[PDB]
RNA sequence: ACGGACCAAGGAGUCUAGCAAAUGUGCAAGUGUAUAUGAUUCUUUAAACAUUUUACGCAUAAUUAAUG
RNA sequence: UUUUAAUUUAUUCAUUGGAAUUUUUCAUGUCGAGUCGUGUUCUUUGAGAUUGGAGCACUAAUACGUGUGAUACAUUUCACA
RNA sequence: GAUGUUAGGAGGGCAAAUCCGCCGAAUUUAAGCAUAUAAUUAAGCGGAAGAAAAGAAAAUAACUAUGAUUCCUUUAGUAACGGCGAGUGAACAAGGACCAGCUCAAACGGUUAAUCCUUCGUUUGGUGCAAACCUUUCGACGGAAUUGUCGUU
């Protein structure tokens, strides 16, 4: 179960954060080669499809584009995180 | 263990003692636990009787030691220790011993038996039962929670 | 089958006879393992060729309360004892990169261990009566008189040893002593009863605690 | 076919092992039992036999 | 620092840039010879990120191999055996395409060389492109090497064959460890050996 | 009804794993010192001997799918 | 005969480099891509809404990441790597 | 790229008990048989050593925590798989044997590739009867290497 991090244990076998009572103890050149790459390379064409979905900009799109981004990735996680990777581009690109 | 064997007293008897009618063939019911439910299912439920079937769920990957505990019964606590001090610690009142039954190889207390009359006792264990606890503390002992 | 008999169980379906192995040379093995490590201890001559090891708590529930020799010390214990791991590595200390000290208990333990075996040792010099005193939390090199006078006596291998404990199962208290207010059962029923819901609080502490 | 993964050896119970050697110690104490073994024991002193 | 880049970029390898550049050369490897030598690395980052290195001893092939399944072996599909066994078309090979790419060099075209490792190069319908890093251990460049030089003696001949590349470690399970391998450490054959070799004391 | 012209020699319930019952033996809430170690034993000996006051099996507690 | 321990003896004169730890400073750096992963197919596994492998399709993040924590998901803590 | 009977070199074949990849059955068992089993076996193809292979965690655990790999005792005929039938069947912890850790990539070094190899030489001392062998650092020459060797960590 969980345990904590201060407050020694209990001594005792169950519950929360039991046990032994023991004394516990306790940007520049990245986003320059980012810069550059970006310049070179551009965006993926499913990428430019999430940017088209953001950009239309209603729910029901935003809600495509996860999908859409999840199918072209594999994994909710993935799809995700493309999608919030591009919408902070878009609003940068707005800006 | 050879001149011993049964087979030799049965040396000149044909048959070897398995029969002149129905011999001894290979097989001939079946191989192994072959015909449980058809042609061995008396044997199987005559003997055997839970045996076809499933019930429970699974546990995917156990780690025994997780739920490991062994067990001692009340009645053995004045057992563990020797004879000499189990003297000194009953005719001596103000005095009670502390076990720790957990140092002896058992986590949890059980309740079965019966401790001696005003005899203090204290207990030290991962784990007490309920009547464990009653009794130790009927015989004006306590029981001690350690991990 | 047939009787009253356990169902059968056995594994032999595939061609056994091909992996049934016998053990006729154990104890030959035995004589052979015992001269290799005599010799190889007549080889480095008077060092032994035990490794010091740390003494570690046994992980699981099951084997909470026993001690062994783990592989290494850590990077703290060889600090607290004043020497480098590469150094400690050159004079039959073990070090291990992936422990960690999560309790000041094991800490101490292991470098009150570490300091007997550096008090203990006694070091030959590199180069023949050019002693010199050393680097890296290596003891100062001893000199030819000590050295002699040493080499004669018993190596002690105790050291290297998983150490005795003290057996205390049994002590006495006054009478007067004892809480006979002590609900045992009940305070293990509450915490199992109350432990969902402190993960609970346990998690929420720690989102707080993010920000 | 004879092979060699046969029950060659036994393991026995050390206590039945020491029973064993503890036995023999008394029955060679004995002089009727040296006597009937086959040892010619008529001219010796006494039956558990120590020299200096 | 150029190697940083040529790395991020070839992350891409659907930009325009690399879109274009992977379409000519893999046109051109489609023309050339199944397995020729390369003058140089195509892709220098990633040799230096496996083991190549700039020594005289080191040397670099191209090889294409055919995608897909090999199909079973048998003469038609007439699989005499059980419905079990019956497929053909399915069946998918242990090896992967790239263990594969770097036997076809190593095993007789240059078998005076060492196979290191391999990389990617290039995609097509129909092939797969590989660029296999080879080592000669009888040149003294390499010999003399205290590192790299490992590579010189013997059971290191044909690991290629042996599975010892990294593809053949891909392959033989070798890349996960812990409860996901479990059974293949040791390797599967003499993991599997192991548990049923059968042990019986001489006393019980 | 089948086998057997004759004679000699060879010729078939065994070995291992695992379980039980029976009986003998040792010890007994214990029992078996596993792998391994040691040790003036190193023809025999590949056996005997030994084990700095919680290795493991079985047993000492059952029952429930299960939190227990 | 082989080697391999202990015991024999080391002393003078010099500069050349290196190394460990400890004081005072600056920057949190690097960290393996058609790869991982996902889907599907076949196999393999005790691995079961898939254990590993392979083919094909899609195809990443950048350490605050991403991978494991043996039941498929979403939001999220924790541990380990 | 091509070509060279240019100089110097390497591979090929045999042998296999142990070892490493691939490919891959059926008999058999299920009292029939098709999934399953036999079996990740036999046969077939290739590849090494005196051992090989594995190996320094994208590992366990959930503990008071352990700490590369291999092997033995055990876990354990257990968790699990399976016409849930016949059958199959691991892992962690625990006790031992042995014990060992490392380097590329990437980072940093341009008041200067600080690297490497070929050939040709000089002497530095040694054990051989000889044959030969071990040490040796001062070069020069021709190349390779900035499409990246070497040093640092």
């Amino acid at each position: 179960g969980r345990k904590s991090t201060i407050k020694p244990a209990t001594g005792i076998a169950v519950g929360f954060n039991s046990g032994h009572v023991v004394t516990k103890r306790n940007s520049k050149r990245k986003e320059l080669i980012k810069d550059v790459v970006r310049e070179i390379t551009g965006f993926s064409p499913y990428e430019k499809r999430i940017i088209e979905l953001i950009k239309i900009g209603t729910s029901a799109s935003t809600k495509r584009s996860l999908k859409y981004a999840k199918k072209k990735l594999g994994t909710h996680k993935r799809g995700k995180a493309k999608r919030e990777e591009i919408q902070k581009v878009v609003i940068l690109q707005r800006r | 263990a050879t001149r011993f064997k049964k087979n030799r007293k049965k040396r000149g008897h044909v048959s070897a003692g398995h029969g002149r009618v129905g011999k001894h063939r290979k097989h001939p019911g079946g191989r192994g636990k072959a015909g449980g439910l058809h042609h061995m299912r008396i044997n199987f439920d005559k003997y055997h009787p839970g045996y076809f079937g499933k019930v429970g769920m699974r546990h995917l990957n156990l780690l025994k030691n997780r739920t490991y505990c062994p067990t001692i019964n009340v009645d053995k606590l004045w057992g563990l220790l020797p004879e000499e001090k189990k003297k000194e610690f009953s005719e001596n009142k103000d005095i009670a011993p502390v076990i720790d039954v957990t140092r002896k190889g058992y986590f949890k207390v059980l309740g079965n038996g019966k401790l001696k009359h005003n005899q203090p006792i204290v207990v030290k264990a991962r784990y007490f039962s309920s009547v464990a606890e009653k009794k130790i503390k009927a015989v004006g002992g306590q029981c001690i929670l350690v991990a | 089958v047939a009787h009253n008999n356990v169902l059968p169980n056995v594994h032999l379906h595939k061609w056994w006879q091909r992996h049934v192995r016998v053990n006729f040379s154990k104890n030959i093995k035995k004589k052979k393992r015992r001269l290799l490590r005599e010799k190889r201890r007549k080889a480095n001559g008077g060092t032994p060729i035990e490794k010091l090891h740390p003494i570690v708590h046994c992980p699981t529930q099951r084997y909470n309360f026993r001690t062994r020799l783990g592989k290494g010390f850590t990077f703290e214990e060889l600090k607290g004892a004043g020497l480098t791991p590469r150094a400690a590595q050159t004079i039959g200390i073990c070090y291990d990169k992936r422990r960690k000290n999560r309790s000041e208990e094991s800490l101490t333990k292991n470098v009150e261990r570490l300091l007997k075996y550096k008090n203990s040792l006694v070091m030959i010099p590199l180069k023949k009566n050019k002693a010199k005193k050393g680097i890296g939390g290596i003891p100062a090199d001893a000199d030819k008189n000590t050295i002699k006078e040493f080499r004669n006596k018993k190596p002690l291998l105790s050291i290297f040893k998983k150490e005795k404990n003290t057996k205390p199962f049994y002590e006495t208290i006054e009478v007067s002593k004892i809480d006979k207010e002590f609900l045992a059962y009940k305070t293990l029923r509450r915490a199992k009863l109350a432990e969902r819901r402190k993960n609970r609080r346990q998690q929420k502490k720690d989102i707080k605690f993010k920000s | 076919p004879t092979k060699i993964w046969r029950r060659w050896g036994r393991k026995v119970n050390l206590k039945e092992k020491r029973y064993a050697v503890c036995s023999s110690i008394a029955a060679s104490g004995v002089t009727s039992l040296v006597l009937a073994r086959g040892h010619r024991i008529s001219h010796l002193k006494e039956v558990p036999l120590v020299v200096s | 620092g150029a190697y940083k880049y040529i790395q991020e970029i070839w992350k891409k390898k659907q930009s325009d840039a690399m879109h274009f550049l992977l379409r000519v050369r893999t046109w051109e490897y489609r023309q050339l010879p199944v397995v020729h030598r390369v003058s140089k690395p195509s892709r220098p980052d990633k040799a230096r990120r496996l083991g190549y290195k700039a020594i005289q001893g080191f040397v670099i092939y191209r090889v294409r191999v055919r995608r897909g399944d090999r199909k079973k072996r048998v003469k038609k599909g007439i699989v005499h055996g059980k419905p079990k066994h019956q497929g053909v078309h399915k069946q998918k090979s242990t090896r992967n395409l790239k263990s594969v790419a770097e036997g076809k060099v190593g095993k007789s075209i240059c078998g005076n060389l060492r196979v290191l490792n391999s990389y990617w190069v290039g995609q097509d319908a129909v092939y797969k492109y590989y660029e296999v890093i080879l080592v000669d251990p009888n040149h003294n460049a390499v010999r003399n090497n205290p590192k790299i030089n490992w590579i010189c003696n013997p059971v290191h001949k044909h690991r290629e064959l042996r599975g010892l590349t990294s593809a053949g470690k891909k392959y033989r399970g070798l890349r996960v460890k812990g409860h996901l391998s479990a059974k293949s450490r040791p390797s599967i054959r003499a993991n599997w050996k192991r548990r049923q070799l059968i042990k019986l004391r001489k006393c019980r």
